[PDB]
């Protein structure tokens, strides 16, 4: 009857049922088996551990990312992750109503085709479909028109969208992500004095990620402040019990979007790639596209970034021109948001995919029934 | 991945 | 079969910075095929799966972990470790409780090798300030593993926080253990059963059940001295825990 | 009573009722259809836009002009725009009251046929007339003597009218039109360095064109201070916000109109077509068509042509002539004024060819009875 | 005495005496710098590398392509190649001997001015003399009428020559090129599974399609036989050592040549364009156009691209008419056998622009003494 | 003025003037402080034993090693271990000519920072320099391209190199060591029976290891053929008169460089993190990094070490791989070797921080001109 | 070039 | 003050395995102010901090070390360890002596508590073979530290290895040490300085200055028999060392 | 048309 | 170091 709006992204899977504001399920992407044999107490030998019981338990549990820049790598453990997310978070059989999942531009043709297998059979699903992450970031802003900036975990990139009818040519994917800048920090605050290299420490690294880090107006000028001020600093606390402080290393962190070139990336920044993406774009639609610029993606929550961003276009864009940046907030669930809105549209039911047209055309019926 | 990148 | 009931303290990373206290360890856990590990502080169970790093260094198949839910919400959130060997004995079902701030936990294992093919062991370390409560409590507990799992032999040790003025004369007799005659106390109130030179037998080895009572080897139980067996001083000893094991061999 | 008059030019067409001073109705006659995917499910568009709509969404559709050089060539695309005039744009239906057409002279004979012919099963109009938008261009200026200048997007075409007897044998149609100059315009901008190459960029060369373009009295002249001083110079606007520099192809394109071998046309200049007109009557009439010269067609928008046009005739006339040059305002709808006068005349309505004509004789009576 | 030739142009450029059979310098026009600190002292490594030297090290320099659909673009780092083919790799002195200079048709003014300021200021060559690529094709096959089709790195383009006199009207061009060829087989080797981001690796695609890279005689066939066969399936070799497997990428890549739709390109396709600039021309003359059309380019090396070409040209042309496709070998390198040729010829000491020409009219002399 | 350079590392510390093919003042940088309060004849350290001296008396001192991973953590105790060095070991004086130093990869600022107060203030050294311990091994190869594989006692590091640019994004560190491996032979030797706990103890055993242990290619095997033979079975009499018999715990201690999880370190093994260096890298440096593969540091004269690493690396290198591994003579001295024969160079000497820079932008300089 | 393409 | 000179049979690592023998060794050792060691095999100064630690457990200035560079000419080389207590006297300055396997070192002491001030203290374990001619330069010696250290009273005593064959009558004429009475001769040959039953008195005492020859209390140089002392069987004092300590008195 | 011009 | 190794 309903529909199962699931978001299989990296760092975090949102799942939920159609029509809600919110998704129910969040819960970190990773999945862990037991290093060393035994047995739980009251319980059997669970085997797995999936989503918030894989972190309670890292101690005596591997730690791996199924999802390396929107590519399942191992397919295994995706089976495990969905099965989690079906009954022991949603505490639905998935057989009784069709789901829609969603993917990254540009990705493998093989991803795809491994996804229709495994949930026409694994789980016997009514109905399926795949959409891409950008474009459904459009739906939760309720626009029509406008580029999207999905800045996500694993994979960053820009669709232009002009009066619903997408430009295939204009897509740029860049690698660089959040999940970059984690290991950056790293490096940078090796500098300072403090060393991570445990995976269960690379969490830790992250939790400081997102709430110190914030991206100034200015590299040069911002960080002449740092060096002769104090007032920049923030005292953290590790959950071991220590306390560290974080002075110039906060802001190198989250600009290394702006500057690839750090990493060692020859590709251009992230203001560059949108700018790239618009100019690939015919001279008529150039007009509406640098005026609704729609932002998503979990690393878009940095505060300032609307600011930087918004400079850093205007100097490359002709002047006499409104340049406006759209950060609304919630945007961190704007994709599932999105999928919500699609699923609950009457005229989207004649777009999933039945059971009877995938037994017959085969697994590749996703690359031309769908998109 | 398959040849470029790590993955 | 070596079965003891060892009452480290404050078993945690904090033990774990430590590479030659971990190593003493080591050498007591090897010891007894089964062993009772209590008040573990660990939450993210980042120091058990330590000691499986160096337990099942030799073989990954050395010994097997049978770990219970974070109960203790009192001060440390401590959880009960059933070290066993799996090709002496296995496991075959288990459960919590089911009047204490420490829920009991019950675990059965298969032994073949001794003549018990099927036996019960509860572990229990409770609250020093509310001794009378579980001893008496957990009789009742006593007879209904009779039923729903339909064992007659039933094999009680913990941290009771026994002897040394916890428990008076009035109180003894408040014990059930004590008057009936099948929980039969292997440990005498004599023996010393902390790493303190004061003596104190808290911990109570009891043992339930007409079959196992032959089972159980005549004189075997008694506290384990490995401060002098290792020839280490006090400050060592109390380095690992203020306790003794007390062991007990099944034949 | 009332009679529909439709200016069925290529590039911008006329549509209004008999009688007005004014067309209400007037919109480029382009038809587009989209070349992307609807990524966008969430309303149904259209496959296919016709007059403004195409023009505000250039960016995406490809335009396609159903008239080429005054002649029809998709009639599958043809019949659309009529369509879109009367009923989304007019809000009239045809049966009600009749329609009258206009069309270039010396078209094919199966044009003729064939856009009567749908008047009668399409839109079953009860009468209709197809005339000469040169011959309407008299009417509307009163006179009904002098020679007629019609240059409209396509077919430049010259017609001799002395007291009426609209004299056959001295007619000449001429294919280089605006349509062509702006063609040529697409080359020589980019000698300057800007390249509108896609069809969307094509209409932008229109819009500079009908702004900044001008005739020049003396080309040679003009080439000498054009390329040594910036005066002539103008600044413009595109869409995108980028600003463009035109120096001497700012006349350089209008002044192809007086020299089609710039354009590889063998044909000769316009002003020298003019001339060839007058000369094939007879002597006695010769000097009256001098006076009354007429300018029609919406290539005479360019400011200084009426007195470049009298410069030319000038000297192919012998000395003591009365070189005079008429170019009223609005002019460019001259046509669509001619019509409506001629519609509104009592005696053209006996002229009119009905329905029970045109199934006793079929089509071949546009031949017979209409002119 | 003898004059070089140097056809300068995207990707390689030929360098070499008047008079010669083949020429002795080619190398592409790549110039780089590095992207890290230098590290090592006594390295004696310069800053800048061109030809060879960035080829065997693109594993750290940013190449950077001089000259775009054949405009230059950076003057800066244009002029070293320029002073690099002259000394370092000819081991010549230019200022002794003639320069002869080649550019594509259809080009900005501002590109000729600063070509000639540069030879008679950086280099001061007693003569020079630009020629456009499309007219010295026909000295190569020696031929004197028909079209050319010098599909190059940056730009394709047609001129139809009819015993000479080169129709300025009918030259058509078209931004599709062997560089963008390379950016669509970027892309769709992504659906594979293999990935190539930054410039050094573009330089790798550009190997597999010189190498695997052809054209099938039909389109909808084709892709039925890869559909239920491997044997179009060919395996390439990495410099790193892996191994990759080309699908249907093999003819895919050369498609988007006569289908344009592939890359969103509105014009056009490259079969297309040739009926095009032949239709401009007189109908007395495309009797002789239609059988003498030879190619050139490296984009015209794919096997079968002569098969290909004759049959949409076949099917488009009326029939009874005698085509012929002249694609003869060594083909690669007509623009400079032309080049060589035609310098040797005496004729051509006449309409040589000389440095005194260039000082008494300054630049600007080179649009009317020369084509 | 020549140029003193100083290894300055954990364990051994190598001092040796410019130019020399091998250092003369090599001791262990080990410093104690008198444990009891009594004095020997003639005493003059009363301070402190610093150098070889303290070895010869470790039973009465206390042995405190200044260097920990690589970083000082106690500044007054180094004071004495360079004190020693320029006075009593080297024989002159600091002042009259420039020393230069060595520092492990990403190593906090503060060791770096504090480094240059030393010199310039309690030493008045004319100059000084920080040079990479990983970039000069290359420098004593003789080579300018491959990988540095610097094992040193307290630190683990993979810096490659290219053509003179370093890549920074490509460093690797890890913390396991050879003062690791003596902790650990250590603890085995314990369950064999011989117990090690004084700091005394400590360097007997490393001493065993120096001399006893080797590298198995077969270790998975090895150990059946240990618990099955005593031929590999050897003994080793200590100084207090015992022959203690090391059996299958000879080859076991090399072992752990290759399998971390025997020490509970979580990070890859000595082979795996030379591939994820180089996996790291560009595609078209990766073939060249292959062929040339130094080793360096105390912990690599391992006997049979180079032929287990390049077994481990051509598996998991793609298979036609030259994989070769260059381990030349006398590598122990392989970082000093390298540091005569820079310091040497003419080039080198402008890369030097006079004391007079120094003074003007404080000790802040020393990130600023260094690496 | 200067407008249209990225020339 | 009470001073005294121990012999201890090969001073190695190898005697502190034992902990009975190193339990003892303690308690002579704090019988004496001042206490003279030879025949230390140590050679990486293992022994000397273990030694030293069971006397400075309590207060870590109890008792104060000396040690010599080994000086041995063969093979086998010893250590003059030294064992001083602080606050009865205090070390003033030190000389090691240019004929001798180990060449003799000397120390200047300040004593408060007894009449004498500054005396020298000379510690010599002789070759048996060379016992007589090496005796002989001490008495250049004791001519070398009269002038250039400038001490009347110099206290010269240690393991010379005299009599029971070694020196016999002739011999004894041949030494200077008894031609003079400027230094005299304290340790009565007929009594027994070794731990073996013959009566062998190969440690010598000769004390030489006027005031430090008041400053000695008559009758207090005699051998030390710890075997009867405290009790020990000959086994056991033979463990220790093959020799008897020897201790002087001063007032 | 149907000869000379394109229409 | 200062915060995760012991140093
Ligand atoms: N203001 C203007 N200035 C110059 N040219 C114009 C102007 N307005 C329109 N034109 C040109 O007139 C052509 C057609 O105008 P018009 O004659 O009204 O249409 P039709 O050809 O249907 O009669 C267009 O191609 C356009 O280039
Ligand atoms: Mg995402
Ligand atoms: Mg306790
Ligand atoms: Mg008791
Ligand atoms: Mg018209
Ligand atoms: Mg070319
Ligand atoms: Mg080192
Ligand atoms: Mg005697």
């Amino acid at each position: 009857i309903a529909a199962l709006v699931v978001d299989n992204g990296s760092g975090m899977c949102k799942a939920g049922f159609a029509g809600d504001d919110a998704p129910r399920a969040v819960f970190p992407s990773i999945v862990g088996r037991p290093r060393h044999q035994g047995v739980m107490v009251g319980m059997g030998q669970k085997d797995s551990y999936v989503g918030d019981e894989a972190q309670s338990k890292r101690g005596i549990l591997t730690l791996k990312y199924p999802i390396e820049h929107g590519i399942v790598t191992n397919w295994d453990d995706m089976e495990k992750i969905w099965h989690h997310t079906f009954y022991n978070e949603l505490r639905v059989a998935p057989e009784e109503h069709p789901v829609l999942l969603t993917e990254a531009p540009l990705n493998p043709k093989a991803n795809r085709e491994k996804m229709t297998q495994i949930m026409f059979e694994t789980f016997n699903t009514p109905a399926m479909y795949v959409a891409i992450q950008a474009v459904l970031s459009l739906y939760a802003s309720g626009r029509t028109t406008g580029i999207v900036m999905d800045s996500g975990d694993g994979v960053t990139h820009t669709v232009p969208i002009y009066e619903g009818y997408a430009l295939p040519h204009a897509i740029l994917r860049l690698d660089l992500a959040g999940r970059d800048l984690t290991d950056y920090l790293m490096k940078i605050l090796t500098e300072r004095g403090y060393s991570f290299t445990t995976t269960a420490e690379r969490e830790i690294v992250r939790d400081i990620k997102e709430k110190l880090c914030y991206v100034a107006l200015d590299f040069e000028q911002e960080m002449a402040t740092a060096a002769s001020s104090s007032s920049l600093e923030k005292s953290y606390e590790l959950p071991d019990g220590q306390v560290i402080t974080i002075g110039n290393e906060r802001f190198r962190c989250p600009e290394a979007l702006f500057q690839p070139s750090f990493l060692g990336m020859e590709s251009c920044g992230i203001h560059e790639t949108t700018f790239n993406s618009i100019m690939k774009c015919d001279v008529d639609i150039r007009k509406d596209l640098y005026a609704n610029t729609v932002l998503s993606g979990g690393t878009t929550m940095y505060p300032g970034i609307a600011d930087r961003m918004q400079k850093e276009i205007t100097a490359l864009a002709p002047s006499t021109m409104k340049i406006k940046i759209i950060a609304p907030p919630e945007r961190k669930y704007s994709v599932w948001i999105g999928g919500s809105i699609l699923a609950s549209l009457s005229t989207f039911q004649q777009m999933w995919i039945s059971k009877q047209e995938y037994d017959e055309s085969g697994p590749s019926i996703v690359h031309r029934k769908c998109f | 991945w398959x040849a470029x990148c790590p993955a | 079969l070596k079965i003891a009931a060892f009452n480290i303290r404050t078993f945690g990373e904090t033990k774990m910075s430590n590479a030659t206290l971990a190593s003493y360890i080591v050498r007591i856990v090897r010891r007894y095929d089964i062993v009772l590990i209590q008040e573990v502080r660990d939450s993210h169970l980042v120091a058990v799966g330590k000691l499986l790093d160096y337990l099942n260094q030799d073989d990954p198949n050395t010994y097997h972990y049978v770990v219970s839910e974070p109960l203790g919400r009192n001060s440390y959130k401590e959880r009960y470790l059933f070290l066993f060997r799996p090709n002496k004995v296995s496991v075959l079902d288990t459960y919590q409780y089911d009047s204490f701030s420490r829920e009991p936990a019950v675990v059965k294992f298969s032994s073949h090798s001794t003549k018990v093919k099927e036996f019960a062991i509860v572990a229990l370390h409770s609250a020093p300030s509310d001794a009378v409560a579980e001893i008496n409590s957990l009789y009742d507990v006593y007879l209904d593993v009779q039923q729903k799992w339909h064992l007659n032999d039933v094999m009680l040790m913990g941290d009771f926080n026994a002897d040394c003025s916890y428990v008076t004369s009035s109180q003894w007799s408040s014990i059930r253990l004590r008057t009936s005659s099948t929980f039969q106390w292997l440990i005498p109130d004599s023996a010393d059963t902390t790493a303190t030179s004061t003596n104190c037998a808290y911990d109570r080895i009891v043992v339930a059940g007409s079959l196992l009572q032959s089972s159980v080897v005549p004189g075997s139980a008694a506290p384990f001295d490995f401060q002098a067996a290792y020839g280490l001083s006090n400050e060592m000893a109390l380095a690992i825990s203020d306790h003794y094991p007390v062991e007990v061999t099944l034949t």
